DNA sequence: ATCAATATCCACCTGCAGATACTACCAAAAGTGTATTTGGAAACTGCTCCATCAAAAGGCATGTTCAGCTGGATTCCAGCTGAACATGCCTTTTGATGGAGCAGTTTCCAAATACACTTTTGGTAGTATCTGCAGGTGGATATTGAT
DNA sequence: ATCAATATCCACCTGCAGATACTACCAAAAGTGTATTTGGAAACTGCTCCATCAAAAGGCATGTTCAGCTGGAATCCAGCTGAACATGCCTTTTGATGGAGCAGTTTCCAAATACACTTTTGGTAGTATCTGCAGGTGGATATTGAT
């Protein structure tokens, strides 16, 4: 309830902390989500090679949002991205998305 | 005529000119004439009904945890041990779902302006490079 | 009787002594919004209308959103003409750079009659 | 006119910059928000009159509009979707946020005409 | 082993000749008619040549003048009696000329998506609308 | 004197005198100065529709520019449109220009 | 020999900033432009000094990229041609000034394969 | 009782003369400019060459936008932060954000260079 | 393959628009000295909400089968658009005069800022109780598709 | 056109997350009063540069002829991709707990503002010389396209 260490983040000693390796989540954008995102775009049709470009044209998105916005929360002196260091990251690349403050 | 009784000739009798119609086809009679039964909608049908039901709704169509691990790892790549607000995971989710859909609008005008109903890899590529995303 | 001069400011929860009443855990700074004045006038145009908080949250974004870009704006537009003030004419005009047609007309109306009638008091 | 004493209350001292407006949104705190951004180095008396005017209007019209939406879809609490709705189908309020995203707000029903079904579908010559 | 054949004087390009008539024939058509096939370039390989000429050079390619006027009529629809500095036309000139270039470059792609290279006004619509300036 | 229909001979097709003072104006970007345009945009073959269709769009382009040069005119009190007046107009329109800034 | 805190001989304008710097861009004076461009209340003394650094270092890249776009083209003297092949050749300057129009500056020399000689067959050895 | 002191040839003097304002500082109002500090940089890069008038405008267009892009990202750092002070560090993050990759690295490296110089500097 | 008809390129030459070198002058740009104010980092810690665990279960993803109908390839040819010409309209230039009006300067006052008090108010917090509508059911009506 | 398989519509209903309602408190927000400072509007006008002529000189737009080759219509068909289905897993949901770390509160000085004063400099102006390269000429040779 306040005690631990810290340091590099978080951690305990006797078995506790988390954190398995992260790899290969860009495909848990599945098919059948890409599908409902295009119907809602209107699209009828779906080409098979669609679902790897899709994936590659969110991971840029994501990368250069995520990227900005981590910038806001390093400047800050922050360990922690707030919903408001992704509105000013995305307002900055000209997305700005209301309803998460600012 | 013959002059006799028989009263075959002509009605029905003489030889064929009915006995018409289909000979199967209604709701199955197995004696062969039109194949079996199982109810399948056309090619496209459901891919309508699922555009004005998506076009209706609002509720985000990628699944929430499989998107917040993609998020944390590319933030990881970035730079490690940062922490994220649940707020921040619904605004790039709400962002970036709002960005695919406007894409795969632009990539159908792109495929429908080839004369397709299908949209492709090089759909999407244009409509990148027309808005500046690429070149 | 009296409250200044200081300490406290920014009062509330030290530790613990309470007399009555759990409360005020440590003053959280204020974060305004424009919420009341939103609702105030949904009332005027639609009585019977209600708002959700998610709605809200967009009007209050839509606002500061405006606010930000007609302000924006008139700054640019006060140093470009090498003016340490901005005045209602530096709104006025911003709004029209800003607004497409109508709403830059009815906008400009409604600016002026509020600065006039503001001015035609005391 | 030298200090000394003054007495009476006829100006207002109840009374707000913005009921001298006669506006519902607020003077005072516009006025605040347009020193607390570093626009200029001064702010005159007119401007945050003028601005919280034009907020307070263009507030109207998305709220008329998207009471509106929610009427017509049969609801009597706005959502974002009745925002998003507002905007979308309004010319000048499209053009206002063509580059802001409301979120919750999906978009408008809309299928390209070559997309529909027709011809009855079936061939010339009676196949496929 | 001669100095027949040719006997064809040292110079002179002069057809009459050593003896009276004086035209101007040379190897061409003296009369007035025909002419046995002239030179032709494809249709397509000047167009090229002028894409390579004006993608070199970096002059404006709208004339001045009809410009000027365009300028100070649409002006003139906003607010009355104005005066132009000559290098705000210029600068309208600058960026008018780079904007459409830049849109004819998008409308080239979108012709060619659609297996054509010649640009049709779809083209240019459909580049606007991506653009997001018919959007 | 009709004469000719085109070709030699004097008062036949491609005769006119007269300069402006309310005639060509939009009409007065050429067919040919469009090809050129084209050109350095690299297309190679164009439609006969193409002419009227750029002239619409460049007409666009002017007003949205040319009406907030006028616009910064008018706030400045002057009669005169400025190269700056443009400058500011393109910037905020997103077609930032260098070169007039003197 | 004493005196005291400096504050004496060579009362003059000893260094300027810039000088201090190892600066050719003048920090005085961005110092006083990010002053009265209203960006923030105050401005710390390394900001100009920052900032002037970063400004004289972009203007050194496309000035080395201009002078050497002018060197292949046989010419000793950096026209708008140059400053634009520089900048539409680099990928990096050429996104920092994506949406910046170079006046006088042309575009690059570029013809979609389709188009050239030949059905459709890009082909070129020279500069492809 | 005169003798033409001065001929007509344009005009004549006013008692005494002026030794500053009048001199020649009326129509003189500054107009400054990236110029001479870009001439000097071209200088380093290409000793032996020039750049035109034309060019010249460019580049100073050029500077005065990327400080206007750099110094508008710091303000909104900082008002974002709630500080009114806009210091290296918000130049230097402005910066990240600003310009891609390789660039924003060593105009990094070039600005924190300048800042350690001219602080052990005298 | 041969070779004419043109386009295109390189080497050189020179006038001149435009860059350059030198001197003169000055307001303001900039730096230095000193005296006061204060933004915001430290340090300490209240208090939020982020990471993570648990367990259950059903919405939804996956993988496969089957074939409708789409995209891709081919062929044909009407007619649009490019290339080449003949005119001759009208932009371009340049030379040079009015005068509009931008822009420099001096006044001067309406309104801004600074400062000290006092009242007002929006936001935050604790508690409780309504209320609009999502989500579900069940039957009626509509849509789609086979014959 | 009839019939059937399903989707879709709507009335009716209930649970409840979110919305909404009073009581309480207060630190910042906001208004009123006086005094002090000053930004920039108003009037005058100097001189920069914009508008209009004048007026040849010919570069370039426009109209015409001809047909090459493009756009797009018409056909065929391999197999992609949609629809439907079985299976079962992993996302979602509901509830909980530690503790990382965001953020409130007071202290305190390095560094910024505020000023007076001295010095330095970039910009404006003349007057004057210098020069990179555009534009022109030869002539070579590369390209295009018919034979
Ligand atoms: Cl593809
Ligand atoms: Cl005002
Ligand atoms: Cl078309
Ligand atoms: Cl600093
Ligand atoms: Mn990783
Ligand atoms: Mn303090
Ligand atoms: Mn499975
Ligand atoms: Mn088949
Ligand atoms: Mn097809
Ligand atoms: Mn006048
Ligand atoms: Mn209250
Ligand atoms: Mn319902
Ligand atoms: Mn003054
Ligand atoms: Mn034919
Ligand atoms: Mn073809
Ligand atoms: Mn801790
Ligand atoms: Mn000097
Ligand atoms: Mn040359």
């Amino acid at each position: 309830s306040g005690r631990g260490k810290g340091g590099k983040g978080l951690g305990k000693g006797g078995a506790k902390r988390h954190r398995k390796v992260l790899r290969d989540n860009i495909q848990g954008i599945t098919k059948p989500a890409i599908r409902r995102l295009a119907r809602r775009g209107g699209v009828k049709r779906i080409s098979g090679l669609i679902y790897e470009e899709t994936r590659g044209v969110l991971k840029v998105f994501l990368e250069n949002v995520i990227r900005d916005a981590v910038t806001y929360t390093e400047h800050a002196k922050r360990k922690t991205v707030t919903a408001m260091d992704v509105v000013y990251a995305l307002k900055r690349q000209g997305r700005t998305l209301y309803g998460f403050g600012g | 005529a013959r002059t006799k009784q028989t009263a075959r000739k002509s009605t029905g009798g003489k030889a064929p000119r009915k006995q018409l119609a289909t000979k199967a086809a209604r709701k199955s009679a197995p004696a062969t004439g039109g194949v079996k039964k199982p109810h399948r909608y056309r090619p496209g049908t459901v891919a309508l009904r699922e555009i004005r039901r998506y076009q209706k709704s609002t509720e985000l169509l990628i699944r929430k945890l499989p998107f917040q691990r993609l998020v944390r790892e590319i933030a990881q790549d970035f730079k490690t041990d940062l922490r994220f607000q649940s707020s921040a995971v619904m605004a790039l989710q709400e962002a970036s779902e709002a960005y695919l859909v406007a894409l795969f609008e632009d990539t159908n005008l792109c495929a429908i302006h080839a004369k397709r109903v299908t949209i492709m890899p090089k759909d999407i590529q244009l409509a990148r490079r027309i808005r500046g995303e690429r070149a | 009787a009296k409250s200044a001069p200081a300490p406290k400011k920014g009062s509330k929860k030290a530790v613990t002594k309470t007399q009555k009443k759990d409360g005020k855990k440590r003053r959280k700074t204020r974060k305004e919004s424009y919420a009341i004045y939103v609702y105030k006038v949904l009332k005027q145009v639609h009585p019977d209308t209600g708002i959700s908080s998610k709605a809200m949250s967009i009007m209050n974004s839509f606002v500061n959103d405006v606010f930000e870009r007609i302000a924006g704006e008139a700054s640019r537009l006060a140093h470009y003409n090498k003016r340490s003030t901005i005045t209602s004419r530096e709104i006025q005009t911003a709004v029209r750079l800003l607004l497409p047609g109508e709403l830059a007309k009815h906008a400009v109306s409604e600016g002026t009659k509020a600065v006039t009638k503001y001015t035609s008091a005391k | 006119s030298g200090r000394g004493k003054q007495g009476g209350k006829t100006r207002a001292k109840a009374k707000t910059r913005s009921s001298r407006a006669g506006l519902q949104f607020p003077v005072g705190r516009v006025h605040r928000l347009l020193r607390k951004g570093n626009y200029a180095e001064r702010v005159g008396a007119g401007a945050p009159v003028y601005l919280a005017a034009v907020l307070e209007y263009l507030t109207a019209e998305i709220l008329e509009l998207a009471g509106n939406a929610a009427r017509d879809n049969k609801k009597t609490r706005i959502i974002p979707r009745h925002l998003q709705l507002a905007v979308r189908n309004d010319e000048e309020l499209n053009k206002l946020l063509g580059r802001v995203t409301i979120a919750q707000g999906g978009v408008l029903p809309n299928i390209q005409s070559v997309l529909l079904p027709k011809k009855t579908e079936s061939s010339k010559s009676k196949s496929k």
